DNA sequence: TATAATGGGAGCTGTCACGGATGC
DNA sequence: GCATCCGTGAGTCCAGG
């Protein structure tokens, strides 16, 4: 459950099945206490199934549970584990990654077999941490903080 | 020690339990005045452990000294927020249920 | 190299009066020839005070010593009935081509 | 239904009225059993509607009050041919709410949404995917402080280890909490003004060697 | 299968 | 300069309004314009009338609608990101059954958005294009059984969500099945329930062999139609109380209830057409006089079973047809989700009739607005076909409003649609275009409307041919559908034409599609134009007739995607359609009456015309685009021209003097270069750049809120913590940058603090503040700051206020501010360049003028595009483009040559020669023999077999010339190039795919909440996804630890990524990584799922691998 | 808290192809 | 011994909005 900048919140659809499954597990307690019929501690009983069913893979059995105002399934335990998008091939066999950068390629000629052309800016910031170390080694800076402020805004930079 | 292999088995109700830092009773979230968890909610510091590093909820605990101890007027132990992913709890049904993935 | 427009704020604007934008001004600006007859010369602010219905041409720049525009019938502005303009440029020595982004005058 | 609750679920509120309106009927005000069961029955479903269906639970007078609030901004702007402003609902609302608590009490009622909601017609996008993480350090938050905890140490060391550690308790460096002056004399052996006064000394020593490495200005942000 | 159609029966039985 | 046409084909009729499909359709649809008592049964106007009246008691009725004014115009709208929309009310009337009470009201249901001129939309302040869609039509279609080969199933088709797709098979044992909602039953019993005796199915189907005997079902007769009817019943509703009434409800709903079931208006025409019917509804089935009565059943039975028996009148039906296969315009998909919102407030209406005081009820109080609200508010804001509008330039809009998705609600997802469906059936032609198309999935799918095409009122697309009678070619110009072409020889816009009569003795005509020679005695009909066959994008391609297909493409699709140039031309060799884009797209001002000007100005045209009356014109300048480009009107004419009707007061984007200036001509040599032109890169002249060709102007949006909150109010302030002067120059005493500042990436453009969250001084940090004497402020630095790699001039602030009149924003918010940042963006290395016939590139290299292959007289070449190109790629039409582009350079000239009616090479050489004569007789005149180096290139091609030998070097220059050929010499060396090399005028484009935008990197950025791995994208400062075919790369490689730094320190992995920025900014080594926080998650989802997952040593002893804190 | 009220409503329509478990 | 029904899968990365 996370504030996002506009202070309104997100939240994981997990929480309202989790949150079903607790309301239905909740009323068939109070309705065992109370010594109700048959026929509606069965349907109770029923119900907390599927309760159960939607959490751990919704739409497996029958129906798939939805928030109100929506057509849309919500994602279950089985939904993020499994599937082109689930956990395991989302980000266990590959990740997204720190130290990376993207851009236009362009024929460089000139270059050996060995080399490649990389822009000054994509290169002070991938090896930014290095670059910080050696402004410090050299005078350009007084230590770490104060040359990541130094490259922190562009017409700072000499 | 050097992780060798990877097991994967069945979860008794007793080794659930057993994880389960605290039964959630509530189906509550937050709340709606001061955006702070509910008591036996799903987001209760009490179980699944202090939104803030090593400062209990109600605030008599903040710093690192106490470690393990467990607030007596709030309950939440004081350790580092981190826990708050990898804690489990519990709901306890009322009639047993199947597990979909061993039917379907 | 430079030029200031009285009420004008940055390029992208528009004159009242003025068919042309700012950024057609500058571009029939740069196409200015300047000749520079004194050789320790270096830098020149050419002022133009214009207004009513008239096209200003680059004739009606107040002159300088040292100083000879030699395009005078060259086109910059059509100005309207009660439609003013007032420029100061600055015209500098140099070689070759120095973009706006780098000489920042 | 289409207000928050499953038929299924609101069924089993109406059983919860049907049962308290069984234990509460008397068959000698001569009254058929439905018109007595049909006031817990809509009862218990309101009661449960009221209940559950925010994720966010907001108490019972509060969720009627939002929900009167609603209706009126409805009338007002189905005579206005308009939506209304907060200053035309607190009006129409009566006294007490201004137009501020119209907008403090929308902002109450705002329901949370999904992460999973999707914003591109392929799947490749969720709404989760764009919202940062602001609890965790950063691996330059973290690397600042031990830059800072380590050049603390260095200009603690020109100190001596009497001062060094007379500042390292009374602000709490050294397990987690600040000392009062009678706690570092009892431990020192001296008394709390002497304590207080290497203290000061040690603040001023330490005010000159800043004053001389500036080493640590660049951590004062 | 649609839980609320077999509702639906166990109640008209009685 | 003159503009010289070729062609000789007279196309009668001009292209009709190229927006009509948005325009008319929603002009159709709401009917704003009728007096209500004149409205048709149509649009919303037919969505009232289905959804009212409403009973059950009391009555609630419809009385008529009627739609009010804007509450902002249209550029207010788009500031304040509203809405553009008029207030729709509609008169009721609650009526008493018993009492009698009439009480009639206004009620307000909300609003209804409008359509702005261009047929674009305005929603929450963005433009927006619904698109139109395309589908199967209702009817009745008769499709061959694919595992039976002599055996077809009948299949009646409604609307979309208007009834269930209803299925009829003859069975492998004799009796015939109906499928609706997946039940398969007899279809006896529903002919049973219509009240078909054995005697009339006997004498209507008895003349086929036995198949009627498989509907001879005694034990069907055998029952009454009641009987019949709870039979079917309880087939259909399993578990269900057979009532009576109850299945006369729901057997009504499922096919004679026309609120329910609908086929098209189209729909019934079609099945009155192909069944040899006529239909009283658009239903099924009738209800009347208490029982069911047969409308289609019957005949559609009837035509299966001629079909199955092989009686001649019978075929079966092909569904990718475009004489099947109908538009679903703006109008209907509008009108469709509103009869959806009224549904939702009948079903409030209705639920409000049951509870509530039944005497004090108006309708006032019986309606509820907010269901309809929300629907048609879901339908702009979040439907498939409410696209975000293409702005780049005028063009990219005009053919937006034209596109045809076969997505969308109610239509096809990815990988239901086969190859049918994307194929270009042979109805297409004249329709649909057949070469613009996405490049990639959705290929066949988004298309586009044919230009000479319009969509009749049934849904069809239409297209126009001239009626030949006798071989005499009338103006009569008669608009088709795919079924009535389909009828007529139908000769092609080429066949020769002495006046009026068909020249030729054979000529070339289309039967059914298929190309066939044939006599002028047999001619019906004859195309209007090439034109007709192609969208607009492929008729903006000169001799598109050289160009293959798949760069015929790229070439149309690549000019939607052309930046407006601050120094656009129209292209040198242009097609007849430059002039009608810019004025159909209502990108040009333009005069409205005759009428002498009367001012002129940067912002305004006002004009005098023969009323007497001043109309002044505000011009548009430098408003921000869609997608940033600048979109801003310049005055082209000046004080006191008289002007005729029509005649251009201002060029807008990309408009030059009225043509479609998506571009510049540029002086082009097509030779490799050195390795700066290696695989379609590209390689041009700094003199571009200098003579500022190729460069854009673009305002990017920033917006900043600042809201209450629960530890202090977020305010816009000067006064930011921490910061010099030298942080705050150009931030003005509110806090906001001033207007014409510049602004570099870091600079704080909306100076923003907020109050600091509760926060325990960690010891460190007492200690500092204790050595330093200086309180720790309470708020911190939020300001608004430049992303990195933007930034430019600050042309605007929009500062939005919450107490302030006219402005309420969103709840909790105290105050908006916009800045908009504007910069005019020159051409550099990496962006990407283009022209029409499919050639792209990027630029690669930029050459001082010096280094130019440079022609005798001294000119530079602007631009060197590599030959190796031009082979693959079959797109010979830029060879052309070039060489007319050289004869009109010298002659300085346009062109304008039509599609597949365009200029021919002899003519092409004329011009060639012509050029040669003033480029070269300029020479001899100016006192210059034949350079050397001309000689040794001369004697080059002769022995290439280019000039014939021993003509003097003036008659083969002129030779070589024209074949589009020159001498060059390399600007380097003063050398000539070995041999001639064609050098032209070309239309070069600019792409919107500028480098600008995309080069990206990070060090570290912002993570995931629950993964711990870094976001996505450049807008986040991301992470580049490192996929799982990349590891399988590091893999292949076996490069271990470079694999197992992105699994863990780059991503995922929190210890270690902490320690080795640490041992990086320190100069120690990176630390060895620790276990990635992804795979504690999934740890953690298992357990979840009730199952445990153990981490085991050697020993097969656990392994704790979230170090305690998960174990109690 | 007291006339009496007693079984719901959508559905959604143009993939394709396998493997592998279940009925005459 | 064959149909028959079920669920499960269907390329990568990038941008926007
Ligand atoms: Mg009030
Ligand atoms: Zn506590």
């Amino acid at each position: 459950m996370v504030q996002v900048d506009g202070g309104r919140f997100a939240t994981s659809d997990l929480n309202d099945l989790y949150r079903r499954l607790i309301n239905r597990n909740n009323r068939l307690k109070k309705l065992l206490a109370q010594g109700a019929p048959e026929i509606i501690i069965r349907n109770e009983k029923r119900m907390l199934q599927e309760a159960v069913d939607a959490l751990l893979d919704n739409g497996r059995r029958g129906a798939p549970v939805t928030n109100p105002g929506s057509d849309r399934p919500l994602r279950s335990l089985t939904d993020i584990l499994s599937g082109k998008q689930g956990r395991f091939r989302q980000n266990l066999l590959g990740k997204r990654v720190d130290y990376s950068g993207r851009s236009v390629i362009v024929v460089g000629p000139q270059l050996k077999l060995h080399q490649c052309g990389l822009p000054k800016r994509m290169a002070l910031e991938l090896f930014k941490p290095f670059l910080l170390k050696k402004m410090e080694e050299k005078g350009i800076a007084p230590n770490v903080k104060a040359a990541r402020r130094m490259l922190e805004r562009q017409r700072d930079i000499k | 020690k050097e992780v060798r292999k990877v097991r994967i088995a069945l979860a008794s109700p007793e080794k659930i339990r057993s994880w389960s830092y605290g039964e959630v009773e509530k189906p509550e979230t937050i709340n709606y005045r001061t955006l702070k968890p509910e008591r036996d909610g799903l987001f209760d510091e009490r179980i699944f452990g202090p939104i803030k590093d090593y400062e209990c909820a109600c605030g008599k605990y903040k710093r690192q000294r106490f470690e393990g101890k467990v607030c007596e007027r709030c309950g939440v132990e004081v350790t580092k927020s981190i826990v708050r992913r990898y804690r489990m709890g519990h709901i306890e049904l009322a009639t047993p249920a199947a597990h979909i993935w061993f039917v379907k | 190299t430079s030029v200031y427009i009285e009420d004008v704020l940055h390029e992208f604007s528009t004159i009242p009066g003025v068919k042309e934008d700012v950024v057609e001004i500058i571009l029939n600006l740069k196409e200015l020839v300047v000749r520079f007859l004194n050789p320790s010369l270096q830098t020149v602010t050419l002022l133009l005070k214009a207004e009513g219905p008239k096209e200003v041409k680059a004739r009606d720049f107040l002159p300088v010593a040292d100083v000879e525009i030699m395009n005078p019938d060259l086109h910059i502005a059509t100005l309207e009935e009660g439609g003013r303009l007032n420029m100061e440029v600055r015209v500098d020595r140099g070689v070759g081509y120095v973009p706006a982004e780098k000489h920042g005058i | 239904t289409g207000r928050g609750l499953s038929f299924l679920d609101l069924i089993q509120e109406g059983n919860q009225g049907l049962i308290r309106a069984v234990e509460k009927f008397e068959y000698k005000r001569r009254f058929k059993f439905s018109t007595y069961a049909t006031w817990w029955i809509r009862q218990a479903i309101n009661r449960a509607i009221a209940d559950q269906a925010r994720t966010i639970r907001i108490p019972v007078h509060m969720v009627e009050t939002i929900n009167k609030l609603s209706r009126t901004a409805r009338q007002l702007q189905q005579e206005l041919g308009r939506e209304p402003t907060y200053e035309e609902i607190a009006e129409a609302m009566g006294p007490g709410w201004d137009a501020k608590r119209v907008e403090e009490t929308l902002k109450i009622a705002q329901e949370p949404v999904s992460l999973e909601t999707p914003i591109g017609d392929e799947k490749d996008s969720f709404y989760g995917d764009f919202i940062p993480d602001e609890h965790l350090p950063s691996p330059v938050d973290a690397a600042t402080q031990s830059l800072l905890s380590e050049e603390l140490e260095k200009a603690l060391s020109k100190l001596s280890e009497r001062e060094a550690m007379v500042l390292k308790l009374r602000k709490g460096l050294i397990d987690g909490r600040e000392h009062t002056l009678e706690e570092v004399g009892a431990f020192f052996g001296v008394t709390r003004e002497r304590i207080r006064q290497i203290e000061n000394k040690a603040l001023r020593k330490l005010k000159y060697h800043e004053s001389r490495t500036r080493k640590l200005r660049d951590f004062l942000d | 299968s649609d839980p609320v159609r077999q509702y639906l029966h166990e109640i008209g039985q009685v | 300069m003159e503009i010289k046409r070729f062609g000789r084909i007279r196309e009668v009729i001009p292209l009709p309004p190229l927006t009509e499909i948005q325009v008319e359709s929603y002009r159709r649809a709401l009917q704003a314009d009728v007096p209500p008592e004149k409205r048709e049964n149509v649009g919303i106007q037919a969505a009232f009338r289905e959804t009212f009246p409403i009973e059950e008691g009391l009555v609630l009725d419809f009385l008529e609608y009627r739609l009010g004014e804007p509450p902002f115009p249209q550029d207010e709208c788009r500031e304040k990101d509203l809405t553009y929309q008029a207030p729709l009310y509609a008169r009721l009337q609650l009526i008493h059954k018993d009492t009698g009470l009439i009480k009639e009201d206004e009620v307000f249901l909300g609003h209804i958005p409008l359509m702005t001129e261009d047929g674009s939309f305005i929603i929450n302040g963005a433009d927006r294009v619904i698109v139109s869609q395309i589908h199967r039509s209702p009817g009745v279609y008769f499709t061959p059984d694919p595992a039976r080969p002599g055996r077809y199933i009948a299949s009646i088709i409604p609307l979309p969500k208007r009834g269930p797709w209803i299925d009829l098979e003859v069975e492998p044992n004799g009796v015939v099945s109906m499928k609706v909602n997946k039940r398969k039953f007899p279809l006896v019993l529903l002919l049973r329930v219509l009240g078909y005796d054995q005697e009339t199915l006997a004498r209507e189907l008895g003349a086929y062999g036995e198949l009627v005997q498989g509907l001879m079902d005694e034990s069907v007769f055998a029952m009454r139609p009641e009987e019949a009817l709870i039979r079917l019943f309880t087939l259909l509703r399993p578990g269900d109380p057979p009532k009576r009434d109850k299945a006369v409800a729901y057997v009504y709903g499922l096919i004679a209830d026309p609120r329910r079931y609908d086929l098209g208006e189209a729909g019934r025409y079609k099945a009155e057409e192909k069944l040899g019917i006529r239909l009283s509804g658009r239903t099924l089935a009738r209800f009347e006089d208490g029982e069911f009565k047969d409308e289609v059943f019957l005949p559609t039975l009837r035509y299966l079973f001629a079909l199955t028996a092989g009686v001649p009148g019978h075929e079966v039906d092909d569904i990718d047809h475009l004489g099947n296969r109908r538009i679903r315009t703006v109008g209907e998909l509008m009108t469709d989700q509103f009869r959806v919102g009224l549904a939702r407030l009948a079903r409030g209406v209705r639920e409000r009739m049951l509870m509530g005081s039944e005497d004090s009820l108006t309708p006032a109080k019986l309606v509820n607005s907010r269901p309809l609200e929300a629907a048609i508010r879901e339908f702009f804001s979040r439907s498939q076909l409410s696209q975000f509008k293409d702005e780049t330039n005028p063009l990219s809009s005009l053919r937006h409003k034209r596109r045809i998705s076969a997505l969308g609600p109610g239509g096809l997802t990815r990988e239901r649609a086969g190859f049918d469906v994307r194929d270009v059936h042979r109805t297409h032609y004249g329709r649909i275009c057949p070469v613009e198309t996405p490049e990639g999935a959705n290929i066949g799918l988004i298309t586009s409307l044919a230009a000479y095409a319009r969509v009749d009122e049934l849904g069809f697309i239409r297209t126009p041919y001239r009626r030949v009678v006798g071989g005499v070619v009338t103006d009569e110009v008669v608009y088709m559908t795919a079924t009535e072409e389909d009828r007529y020889t139908i000769a092609q816009a080429n066949t020769p034409l002495e006046g009026n009569r068909i020249a030729a003795e054979r000529v070339v005509a289309r039967r059914k599609g298929e190309p066939v020679i044939v006599s002028p005695e047999e001619v019906e009909f004859m195309d209007v134009s090439p034109k007709q066959v192609f969208s607009v994008n492929t008729n903006l391609i000169p001799f598109l007739e050289h160009d293959d297909a798949n760069r015929a493409l790229m070439g149309s699709n690549m000019q939607t995607q052309a930046v407006p140039l601050i120094r656009a031309q129209a292209p040198v060799v242009m097609t007849g359609l430059e002039e009608r884009v810019v004025r159909d797209s209502l990108a040009a001002l333009y005069a409205e009456e005759d009428g002498e000007v009367a001012k002129v100005d940067g912002n305004r045209i006002v004009v005098r015309y023969e009323d007497g009356r001043l109309v002044e014109y505000p011009l548009r300048r430098f408003y921000r685009s869609n997608q940033g480009t600048a979109l801003d009107q310049r005055p082209r004419v000046v004080v006191g021209q008289r002007v005729r009707k029509g005649d251009l007061l201002a060029d807008g984007p990309a408009s030059e003097n009225g043509f479609l200036a998506l571009g510049q001509n540029v002086l082009v040599a097509i030779m490799p270069f050195d390795g700066y032109n290696f695989e379609d890169a590209i390689v041009i002249s700094e003199e571009l750049l200098k003579r500022d060709f190729y460069t854009s102007i673009h305002i990017e949006r920033y917006e900043i809120e600042a809201r209450d909150t629960k530890l202090g109010p977020e305010r816009i302030t000067r006064d930011i913590p921490h910061l010099s002067e030298a942080a705050l120059r150009d931030l003005d005493e509110e806090g906001v940058v001033r207007i014409g500042a510049e602004v570099k990436p870091g600079d704080i453009l909306v100076g923003r603090t907020s109050f600091k969250g509760e926060s325990e001084p960690t010891p460190e940090e007492r200690l500092l503040r204790s050595i330093f004497g200086e309180k720790a402020r309470d708020v911190k630095d939020t300001s608004l700051r430049v992303p990195p790699g933007e930034g430019g001039i600050v042309v605007r602030t929009v500062r939005l206020r919450r107490g302030d009149p006219g402005v309420e924003l969103k709840p909790g918010v105290r105050e908006v501010v916009r800045v908009y940042v504007a910069q005019k963006r020159k051409l550099q290395v990496g962006d990407k360049l283009a022209n029409r016939h499919g050639n792209k590139g990027v630029v690669a290299k930029i050459l001082p003028v010096e280094d130019m292959p440079h022609l005798p007289d001294g000119t530079p070449v602007d631009v060197i595009l590599n030959p190796l190109g031009v082979p693959s790629r079959m797109n010979l039409g830029q060879i052309l483009e070039t060489h007319l582009g050289l004869a009109g350079y010298f002659l300085g000239q346009r062109y304008i040559s039509p599609i597949f009616d365009g200029a021919k090479e002899p003519e092409i050489k004329e011009l060639l020669a012509q050029a040669f004569e003033v480029y070269f007789g300029k020479r001899k005149g100016e006192g210059f023999g034949v350079d050397k180096r001309e000689v040794e290139v001369l004697r080059r091609a002769e022995k290439l077999g280019l000039v014939t030998p021993g003509k003097t070097p003036e008659e083969q220059l002129k030779e070589l010339f024209l074949q589009g050929k020159v001498v060059l010499y390399d600007g380097r060396t003063g050398e000539p190039i070995e041999g001639p090399i064609v050098v032209g005028q070309m239309f070069i484009m600019k792409l919107y795919h500028m480098v600008e935008d995309k080069m990206h990197a990070r060090s570290t950025g912002p993570y995931s909440l629950i993964t711990q791995q870094p976001l996505g994208g450049k807008a986040q400062f991301g992470g580049q996804r490192f996929g799982e075919m990349e590891v399988w790369a590091l893999e292949a490689y076996g490069a271990a630890h470079t694999l197992q730094e992105m699994l863990t320190l780059k991503s995922d992995d929190i210890e270690g990524r902490n320690a080795a920025y640490e041992a990086i900014i320190k100069g120690e080594d990176v630390p060895e990584p620790s276990v990635p926080e992804s795979f504690r998650v999934l740890v953690k989802e298992l357990q979840a799922l009730a199952l445990d997952v153990q981490t085991l040593d050697e020993k097969d002893n656990p392994v704790d691998i979230f170090e305690g804190l998960a174990s109690k």
